[PDB]
């Protein structure tokens, strides 16, 4: 069963360089072509080249024929990809992919890797509050903030998993810091407020974080 | 000699089979490696055409392209066994004999297509060059090129082409 | 070059209906060879891209068979014969006929459903993040479709700019709406010499723009 392993974000500074890279998994290595793909934050697809890992034969887009060098590893399974001389628009999602047998098809695609800093921190978590103006014994919202950690993801669970309706968990934004921050809420009847406790499990894997903040009325 | 024209048939298509069979080839893939253009210094008839059968695998090119080498040489009369040590001086400027023909070939393929100067050839166009070919006079001897798509197994194509094109004299 | 343009670029599709997305090319895409190199991708919201169809028509495995394709030469067609609310996604169609292999720019594929207009709430900065030195402030637009909304922070009546961060959820499986959380980020001290903090929401379904605010230290 195919597999395609790829290297976490990264943060470089206009002009330097980076080294994405590609284990690869289940078939062998120099039977199939390798190609790449980079899609920039809301943006489609693009293609940029490839590699055969028999031999080390490369074919680039032109667009990045002096800035892309794709490598392979017939030890490790591992096709790199290495773009130099970043700008502001290099940033972006970097997949890649493997061919059928005719070179043209992509097959399998991997997971991405968002090129665009700090290192590996776990996240402080701020209660958002509910408001006491709320509606009588309507709707209310009430949530987390799970502000300042590296890397990804975080889980957010309400009230040890027990609270599923209602809840929105947005998806992280990266900060000018390089740390990622997020938000949870829940929308829940205001009646339930003084009569039942809310508490939001924030679990950072990375850092063993485990963080749980009750939420509590104004 | 028509014992020329219906080998390399044999051969040619041993090549072809056994690129499909051992390293997954086709005539709809993608070559990473083209044959440009095909040179005959003094031709006395012959007409080399290229046949696309590509693969991304390189070494199993290289053993496809030997087991059918192989193959088409044992599947000789030993009277025409006889006449191919001649074939590997003139060509490769190599000396053998009948029971050593299969070794020293091989031995000759992986040394020449695992140096650099091949193996980290990665132009794109590649063209094919050959001193001398005769046909018969209404009989064309016709050749086939068989592009592998790599440059590892096109030196082994070449190399039989080598051989077959000195068998014509 | 090979330029794909898909379109439409938005298809809101009724649940089990059918649905059709176009893809054409600035060249043929017939080879030599005989085939014809398109091939559509369909890529789940902010996962990786995953197969469909490749050569025109033709599914790889695991593919559902309400997916199928269709077309010649220059202008193509994939059609989703009923839509379940696993195949919402931008679609992508790509050509290989042609180095360098090109993609169209995608058609995203919504479920539709009538206007709902969002839900607001504004979130001062809790006490202990204002401990921590920073202050953010967030705006939750709750159950809203369709999916475009805008949102606008004021400072003491001011117009703010390149200080605050959104995030849009995807569709919902049950109800078909989204929800955005908009994040004021001031320093603490910035955000002590201001005492009005408004945020000011636009989208369809309002018939005129909602403001929710607060003052420091009050609510």
């Amino acid at each position: 069963q195919v597999q395609l392993v790829q290297s976490g974000a990264e943060v470089k500074k206009p002009g330097a360089s980076v080294k994405v890279s590609c284990k690869a998994s289940g078939y062998i290595f120099t039977r199939y072509w390798m190609h790449w793909v980079r899609q920039a934050p809301g943006q489609g697809l693009e293609w940029m080249g490839y590699i055969n890992p028999s031999t080390g034969y490369t074919e680039y887009n032109q667009k990045f024929k002096d800035r892309v060098t794709m490598t392979r590893d017939t030890s490790t399974s591992t096709v790199y990809m290495e773009l130099s001389s970043l700008r502001s628009e290099d940033t972006a999602v970097y997949y890649c992919a493997r061919s059928d047998y005719t070179n043209y098809v992509f097959e399998y695609w991997g997971q991405g890797t968002l090129v665009t800093s700090a290192s590996t921190k776990g996240p402080s978590v701020f209660p958002l509050a509910p408001s006491s103006k709320s509606t009588s014994g309507g709707t209310a919202a009430l949530g987390c903030l799970v502000k300042d950690y590296f890397p990804e993801p975080v889980t957010v669970s309400w009230n040890s998993g027990a609270l599923t309706s209602g809840v929105h968990t947005f998806p992280a934004v990266l900060q000018s810091s390089g740390l990622y921050s997020l938000s949870s809420v829940v929308t829940v009847p205001s009646s339930s407020l003084g009569t039942q406790t809310y508490i939001c499990n924030v679990n950072h894997k990375p850092s063993n974080t485990k963080v749980d903040k009750r939420v509590e009325p104004k | 000699a028509a014992s020329i024209q219906t080998t390399v048939n044999t051969l040619s298509e041993r090549i072809s089979s056994k690129l499909e069979q051992e390293a997954n080839a086709s005539a709809q893939t993608k070559c990473d490696i083209e044959i440009g253009n095909f040179y005959i210094r003094q031709n006395h008839g012959c007409n080399i055409t290229v046949k696309n059968m590509c693969s991304a695998d390189a070494d199993a090119q290289l053993d496809a392209v030997l087991s059918a080498a192989t193959e088409t040489y044992s599947g000789l009369t030993p009277e025409q066994k006889a006449y191919v040590p001649a074939m590997f001086t003139a060509a490769l400027n190599i000396q053998t004999s009948v029971n050593t023909v299969v070794r020293d070939f091989e031995n000759y393929v992986k040394q020449t297509c695992n140096s650099s100067a091949v193996v980290d050839n990665k132009l794109k166009i590649q063209n094919v060059i050959i001193d001398e070919c005769y046909g018969a006079p209404g009989s064309p001897t016709n050749l086939e090129f068989i592009n592998t798509g790599s440059s590892k197994g096109n030196c082994a194509i070449k190399a039989l082409m080598q051989l077959t094109t000195k068998a014509t004299t | 070059d090979v330029v794909m343009t898909q379109s439409p670029l938005s298809l809101p599709v009724t649940l089990g209906q059918p649905a059709s997305i176009s893809c054409r090319s600035s060249q043929s895409l017939v080879h030599s060879n005989g085939n014809t190199y398109l091939h559509w991708f369909q890529q789940r919201p902010g996962q990786s891209p995953r197969r469909l169809i490749y050569k025109v028509s033709n599914r790889f495995s695991g593919v559902p068979d309400r997916f199928s394709g269709s077309g010649s030469g220059t202008d193509f067609t994939l059609k989703i014969s009923r839509v379940e609310a696993e195949d919402v996604g931008v679609y992508y169609c790509s050509q290989s006929t042609h180095v360098p292999y090109t993609f169209g720019g995608g058609t995203k594929v919504e479920i539709k459903r009538t206007v709902a207009a969002p839900s607001v709430f504004i979130f001062p900065p809790s006490d202990e993040q204002l401990k921590s030195g920073t202050a953010s402030v967030v705006c939750l637009l709750n159950n809203f479709y369709p999916r475009e909304a805008k949102v606008q922070w004021k400072v003491d009546n001011a117009l703010q700019s390149g200080n605050s961060q959104e995030s849009v959820t995807e569709q919902d499986s049950k109800d078909s709406t989204y929800s955005l959380s908009s994040t004021l980020t001031l320093s603490k001290a910035d955000y002590e010499k201001h005492k009005v903090y408004a945020c000011e929401v636009t989208h369809q379904g309002l018939s005129s723009p909602v403001t929710k605010s607060f003052n420091r230290g009050e609510c």
